[PDB]
């Protein structure tokens, strides 16, 4: 999956 | 490894032979172009440098120094086809 | 934001004075063109937290 | 949500002034915005606008301060106390500058603003601080130019270094960046074998340090 | 009517002087009906008044005017799919904004404007309602109630007039979609004009690349169903016959480069006309002319079509411009990233003759950096100079930090969690710091990395990395031993060709091994290191420190990252412990993949993969058993249980930890074991050789619209792992594990694609050549990519 | 993640059945027209019912028992594996021992009523979305490019073509011309009702009856020398068949067809309001707004009552004199979209699953 939320 | 490094005016080896001694700044500017370097320290002089340095092939430079007079008339031309 | 929370509020810096550039004999330094010039200002106003920037009563 | 009771302008203005004196900002913006919206053409709208500009600037909402200052200059070019607005615009731009390598456009805007203030109203009370900030901004711009020249010396371009240092000498002749960057121009001339110009630059360097 | 005084009734905001200036009529002049009407019209058009009434009193001209209420606030309700800020921006652009006046007759105009905006964004049945709330001080509040409705989606993209290519094939490449399966990731199913234009251009390029020079799109239709919940698209076209390329001629002011240009326009007589090759030829001529100092070398192609013999004869017109010199490269918008970070990505050099291709390369590189939302270029002519420019780059910056947490599954590794926090532009300096961690069925890895991508202006990098790695062997189908290691690393990197990338560096690694199951393989290596542990128990421990020098090399020619169809990747890696470390061994590995398309559309492909490896000790010692090579699994040899190929353990007779019946023990002492004991659990060997031949074919039973997003392969993998130091003389009874002729093969099928859960790969292999001990596993799969 | 509609679908009305309807037979055709928007529907001729599906299949059924007479698949197959859909979208028509069917590939097929063999097949300018009208030994097709073409019944070659302007955005579907006194009156997707001579295709006249606003006409009808034309989101109008001067107009727009009987005009507004206007001046007699936003179908006058389908599949019988519901029935669960056909005392309707239903009482 791999979610990627930026600061 | 690096990209190509280019600097200064592009001298075609044909325009440089098209300028004699006795013309004004306008004619030399029309022939070769506007120099990327000058002599700001008082005296009037135009340095057409054609320097290039591609990927690991050394540096090749052609220098052309034009010395004008007080009235903007070409007085001296000094050509160095390669750098020592 | 956090970078501006210090500069905006009170932080102030004083830099070194400007000194003219001497021209050796037999040559002239490039003309200045006066693009970025600092005119001489008389008087002694406040500076560095001594100058209140609160709006006046008008 | 920070609702403001429909009190008369006098009481709400007094509360806003007291809050400004206390040292609290976030609420002052709310009260002043409410007052201005409720009385667009009120008896003292201009003073409320000035207080709002001050609160916005000191609350770190610089874009709103810029917009308010632009509006104030547009509407009232002849306001007797306008020098304060120019000084506040200069402060806002200089704070947006917030790092000498990063882009200087805000430093340039601040320098232009402070120059206009000093040349227009030289007898005001913000003139000395204006000049003290102008000196620093000039030095910062010169440092940025010297940074670019240093990078182009690293890269290997000997006509960008010469041109940029010549531009620095043309625009910023009496700063520290120029005196620190003259050797870069000397080296650039030396590496292209323009020994006469290298000697001229060495003459310039020797006569100073 | 002579006027002696002027008065107004109702002026609150507008000043008396401004109003007097507005009205052409002035005090002390004759006034008639025409003047009054004109003044009333002027007041009406001012926008500050709703009703204007000008009447003449006994002597004075009294004016009754109702100033429009001023706008105080705006509210929205129901803008689920529309952001409030952009809706407010649209309103203010339309004209209605805070501070100004509100008209009581322009409500319909605002309603229709918002309706137009919703029709633009996709919702064709949206409704908007405006509510006006008066408030004291002649103020007004405008509330908007939105019923967005159901968005309209594409139901069909049809093409009529195509006889050579089926509709599904042509639609496969379009951006607009009509079928979006749940098990695939193809895209949304919405409609936008820009997408339609781009897709028409894509179709034109699709035909023009096959020689249909006379191609022409007659007309495009877009239709809605009566309920406005579906969109039908049609593209009436007309395709001609295939055309051959007879020849090419170049004419213009080439600037004395005909000899070097006529070489670029060589074509085999009888080639099928192409649209991509002609564009590439134009680009090559442009690059040749720009390499000589020209900035804007215009090039045009005007094909001549002869239908009698079906021949296309190009006519290239080349207009090489005049040189322009850059004087300043200015970057604006980089409020965080230092100037050098942006400037070191430039191919164009300040102080040099201009080149458009170089400027575009610089813009593309800045985009590829990833710190900027938008990078725009602007070449501004310097005033007073005829041939000098300044190149300005305007960059909008992102917040480059990131958190990320991923989950994956797979038979090879079980449930695998990953977490990480990364900063790619640390303080705008260009350093890319990060902390990463992974945890799967048989290890836990945690690293802290700090990379400087431009340690030297040329491009040489310099990275460092701390890492802690815990490895449980028993959970990976190996002999029982737990290995907790930690260490540092520093590595350079020298990009040398844009494909090759050397890299050399140092590193320090400390390994603590414990809970080692007695067997021949390790205690042939423990004895080398001087250890003399007891083989009757498994309460062992061994700590080693190594100072390795890691070198490598890469070569990445693949054209596409995902589903490559042509190219070759090679990857050589090494390792060697410099003197002073406890261990003394050298290790080498070589991975290879090569794709060889066997058609013109790159649909049938041949993929050859290889993986070689060899390592051994130097000073009379052996390679550590925790660095061995394991073969077999979902990636190396499909069809064999992960880490099963190679030598098998030969356990000693040992007492277990806590023996208990009903539990299988590796022939411990309490089972009547009195000699060396065979086993069927792999140990890995110090020499690896694996190969794989794969035939990639189009998916057979999938509709051609999205049959290019699923890759089907028929593969034949083979491999072997052997232990070179094994001595066959002493252990004669047991199999010879030092023999490399024991090859293991397995053929089967493989499917791969991308699902919303991540990259899914499935494989079914039937090992038709395996030796005693090997454990087969027909069905393997990976989901999610950690 | 949620979805909502601007207009709420009206609740299913409750009614008492004065008569109990039934279902004589229900044959299945392959996959019906699916979820797409098509004009495909059955037709009757000499006690036999022809039906088709979007896939390409065509079937002939007995109108009394549902027995199959013949079946033919029009999807060309390039071997035992590949099978390209035929995309039939032109309403089935029958005349003189033929079965004319349109298509979305700009093809017009003319099957034989005897054994289903293709008598001829022609290529037209665009997607032949309209009903293939038949008259004066010509087959009129209204493509999706606005081009009205007239194929020959016997040969199958385009005899003449007339170009009608097309807008940027339009409503899916095309108008089927009605022919009267040797002239075909057709309404394009540009809001223009135009009359064309059949001999060559000379535009006799063209009138705008419209009012991003689109419109469509969908088969204006002719009676006693007056043409009634109803334009979507426009206004119903009565035009003179000879001059085109607007006789009377009324602000109401729809796409699905209407009907005229005696001195009454029963139509279905776009908002699903079954109304009955008067020919003389268009003064309404009654309105049945109880089915608002139910996505009705074109009404059919069966046994003096309007039968209309809907999205859920319920079939409603409503009276004529006053507008009171007379009955309702649950026929299919997929839903009804194609117009019912009433003829020879037989009412037939095709669902979205292709299951042709025959209704009675």
């Amino acid at each position: 999956w791999n979610w990627s939320k930026s600061w | 490894y690096r990209p190509d490094i280019n600097q200064g005016n592009y001298l075609t080896a044909n325009d440089v032979s098209k300028i004699r001694v006795g013309m004004t700044q306008q004619q030399v500017a029309y022939a070769l172009g506007t120099p990327l370097m000058s002599d700001p320290f008082g005296t009037n002089t135009w340095f057409y440098v054609f320097r290039q340095q591609p990927g690991h092939e050394g540096v090749t430079q052609q220098t052309l120094t034009l010395t004008f007079n007080s009235s903007g008339v070409l007085t001296n031309i000094d050509n160095k086809p390669a750098l020592s | 934001r956090y970078k501006r929370q210090v500069s905006g509020d009170e932080a102030y810096l004083e830099a070194a004075p400007l000194a003219e550039l001497h021209a050796p004999a037999g040559m002239i330094l490039p003309v200045t063109s006066g693009d970025y010039a600092i005119p001489v200002t008389n008087g002694s106003g406040a500076v560095g937290k001594a100058l209140d920037i609160r709006p006046p009563a008008q | 949500k920070e609702e403001v009771p429909d009190n008369p302008p006098n009481e709400i203005y007094a509360t806003a002034q007291q809050k400004l004196q206390d040292g609290n900002w976030r609420q002052a913006i709310t009260q002043l915005e409410a007052l201005d919206n409720r009385y667009p053409f009120g008896p003292y709208s201009q003073q409320v606008q000035l207080d709002l500009i001050y609160a916005y600037y000191k609350n770190a909402d610089l874009p709103l301060a810029q917009a308010a200052i632009d509006r104030f200059i547009r509407l009232n070019p002849t306001h007797p106390n306008i020098d304060y607005v120019m000084y506040m615009r200069g402060l806002t731009n200089m704070a947006l500058d917030d790092r000498s390598d990063r882009d200087p456009q805000h430093a340039r805007a601040a320098f232009s603003d402070f120059s206009k203030l000093v040349r227009g109203y030289p007898n005001s009370q913000y003139t000395t601080d204006a000049t003290k900030r102008l000196v620093f901004l000039k030095d910062r711009l010169a440092k940025y130019e010297y940074s670019v020249a240093e990078y182009y010396t690293e890269r290997g371009a000997w006509v960008a270094v010469v041109n940029r240092v010549e531009g620095m000498l043309r625009d910023y002749p009496d700063t520290q960046a120029t005196r620190d960057a003259l050797p870069l121009m000397e080296n650039a001339y030396r590496q292209m074998q323009m020994n006469a110009q290298a000697e001229k630059v060495a003459k310039i360097i020797a006569a100073n340090s | 009517f002579v006027v002696k005084d002027i008065h107004f009734e109702g002026l609150q905001r507008v000043a008396v002087g401004a109003a007097l200036l507005s009205m052409p009529v002035r005090t002390g002049d004759t006034v008639n009906d025409e003047d009054i009407s004109n003044t009333i019209r002027a007041l009406f058009a001012t926008g500050n008044f709703e009703d204007v009434r000008v009447l003449r009193d006994g002597d004075t001209l009294l004016v009754q005017v109702k100033e429009r209420p001023t706008i105080a606030s705006i509210t929205f309700s129901g803008n689920k799919s529309v952001k409030d800020d952009m809706l407010k921006q649209n309103l203010e652009a339309s004209g209605v904004r805070v501070g100004e006046s509100l008209d009581r007759t322009t409500i319909a105009d605002i309603e229709k404007g918002l309706e137009d905006f919703y029709y633009s964004v996709g919702k064709y049945s949206a409704s908007v309602k405006a509510v006006v709330t008066p408030l004291p001080r002649n103020r007004v509040d405008l509330k908007l109630v939105f019923q967005e409705g159901v968005s309209a989606e594409i139901q069909q993209i049809n093409i009529v007039g195509n006889h050579a290519f089926t509709t599904d094939e042509l639609i496969s490449h379009f951006q607009l979609r009509d079928e979006v399966p749940w098990w695939n990731v193809v895209g949304d199913r919405k409609y936008q004009k820009q997408k339609l234009a781009g897709d028409l251009e894509t179709l034109r390029s699709y035909y023009l690349d096959r020689g249909y020079a006379r191609f022409n799109i007659d007309s495009t239709q877009v239709s809605l169903t009566p309920d406005k919940k579906g969109i039908y698209v049609t593209v009436n076209i007309t395709e001609g016959d295939q055309y051959k390329l007879s020849g090419v001629e170049v004419s213009g002011n080439l600037a004395g480069h005909s000899a070097e240009i006529e070489q670029l326009t060589k074509i085999e007589p009888g080639e099928l006309y192409n649209g991509t090759k002609v564009t590439k030829m134009e680009d090559d001529i442009k690059k040749l002319l720009g390499r000589y100092g020209y900035a804007y070398p215009r090039v045009q192609s005007m094909p001549e079509i002869n239908d009698a013999d079906k021949t296309v004869k190009l006519r290239v017109n080349v207009d090489a411009g005049n040189r322009f010199y850059v004087r300043k490269i200015r970057f604006e918008g980089n409020d965080t990233s230092k100037d050098a970070v942006l400037r070191r990505e430039m191919r164009q050099m300040e102080g040099a003759w201009l080149g458009s291709d170089l400027v575009d390369q610089g813009k593309e590189r800045l985009n590829r950096l990833g710190f900027f939302e938008t990078v725009d270029t602007d070449t501004q002519r310097v005033p007073g100079s005829p041939d000098q420019v300044d190149v300005v780059y305007k960059v909008k910056e992102r917040n480059t930090g990131s958190f990320n947490f991923g989950i994956g599954y797979g038979t090879e590794s079980g449930v695998s969690f990953q977490a990480g926090v990364q900063q790619d532009n640390w303080l705008g300096t260009g350093y890319a710091v990060g902390i990463n961690g992974t945890k799967n069925d048989y290890q836990t890895y945690a690293e802290l990395s700090v990379t400087n991508p431009y340690f030297t202006v040329d491009g040489v990098s310099l990275g460092g990395r701390l890492f802690y790695n815990d490895f449980q062997a028993d959970d990976a189908d190996l002999s029982d031993y737990t290995n907790k290691s930690y260490g540092t690393d520093v590595t350079l990197g020298f990009p040398i060709n844009e494909y090759n990338s050397l890299r050399a560096g140092l590193g320090y690694v400390h390994n603590s091994l414990s809970n080692m199951q007695p067997q021949v393989a390790m205690w042939r290596y423990l004895y080398s290191m001087g250890e003399h542990p007891s083989t009757s128990d498994q309460d062992n421990s061994f700590k080693t420190d190594d100072f390795t020098f890691n070198y490598g090399w890469t070569y990445n020619k693949l054209d596409r990252g995902y589903f490559p169809t042509d190219g070759s990747r090679v990857n050589l890696t090494g390792k060697v412990t410099i003197p002073g470390s406890d261990n003394e061994y050298y290790k080498v590995t070589l991975d290879t993949a090569t794709y060889v398309p066997i058609d013109d559309d790159h649909k049938w492909v041949v993929l050859g993969r290889t993986r070689w490896g060899y390592g051994d000790g130097l000073g009379g010692k052996e390679m550590p058993f925790y660095e061995n090579f394991y073969a077999g699994g979902s990636s190396t040899v499909r069809g064999f249980q992960s880490n099963t190929i190679g030598p098998k353990a030969v356990y000693f007779p040992h007492q277990a930890s806590n023996y208990d019946p009903d539990y299988d023990y590796e022939c411990a002492t309490q089972d009547g074991a009195k000699d060396l004991c065979k086993s069927d659990d792999a140990v890995g060997g110090n020499a690896m050789a694996v190969a794989s031949l794969e035939f990639i074919t189009p998916t057979p039973f999938i509709s051609d619209k999205y049959a290019n997003s699923v890759r089907t392969s028929f593969f034949w993998d083979m491999g072997t792992v052997w232990d070179t130091n094994w001595d066959s003389s002493q252990y004669s009874g047991y199999p010879d594990y030092s023999d490399p002729s024991n090859i293991r093969m397995s053929a089967g099928i493989a499917l791969q694609w991308m699902s919303p859960l991540g990259p899914l790969v499935f494989s079914y292999a039937q090992p038709f050549k395996k030796y005693d001990g090997d454990k087969a596993e027909q069905f393997q799969f990976n989901i999610g990519k950690t | 993640n949620s979805e909502e509609d601007v207009v709420k679908m009206s609740p299913l009305p409750t009614v008492e059945n004065q008569f109990t309807p039934t279902t004589a037979w229900s044959t299945s055709v392959g996959s019906g027209i699916g979820n797409f928007y098509s004009n495909l529907h059955p037709a009757l001729a000499d006690n036999v019912v022809y039906a088709a599906d979007r896939a390409g299949l065509v079937k002939a059924l007995n109108a009394d028992d549902g027995k199959e007479i013949w079946s033919v698949s029009l999807a060309e197959k390039d071997g035992w594996f590949s099978k390209e859909p035929a995309l039939l979208s032109g309403g089935v028509t029958v005349s003189g021992g033929h079965v004319y069917i349109g298509s979305e590939k700009a093809q017009v097929y003319a099957l034989n009523t005897s054994d289903g063999t293709v008598a001829w097949q022609t290529k037209v300018a665009g997607e032949a979305l309209s009903r293939p009208v038949v008259s004066d030994g010509l087959v009129l097709i209204h493509t999706s490019n606005g081009q009205l073409q007239a194929l020959n019944e016997a040969d199958g070659a385009v005899k003449w073509t007339v170009n009608l302007d097309m807008p940027s955005l339009s409503l899916r579907g095309e108008s089927a011309p009605t022919t009267a006194f040797g002239a075909a009156v057709v309404g394009g997707d540009n809001g223009r009702v135009s009359a064309v001579l059949m001999e060559q295709g000379q535009m006799i006249w063209q009138q705008r009856i419209s009012q991003r606003l689109s419109d469509v006409d969908t088969t204006p009808v002719v009676v006693n020398g007056v043409v009634f034309a109803l334009a979507y989101n426009g206004n119903l109008t009565a035009l003179d068949l000879r001059s085109g001067q607007i006789m009377w107009k009324r602000e109401l727009g729809s796409v699905n067809d209407f009907i005229v009987d005696g001195n009454r005009i029963y139509l279905v507004d776009q908002n699903d309001r079954v109304m009955a206007l008067t020919i003389d001046g268009g003064v309404t007699l009654w309105t049945q707004s109880d089915l608002l936003h139910r996505l009705l179908t074109s009404p059919v006058l069966y046994n003096g009552n309007l039968v209309v389908g809907d999205s859920e599949g319920y079939l409603h019988w409503i009276n004529v004199e006053d507008g009171r519901f007379v009955a309702q029935q649950k026929v299919d669960s997929s839903g009804f979209q194609t117009e019912p056909v009433a003829a020879d005392g037989k009412l037939l309707i095709q669902a979205k699953d292709g299951t042709v239903y025959s209704i009675t009482r």
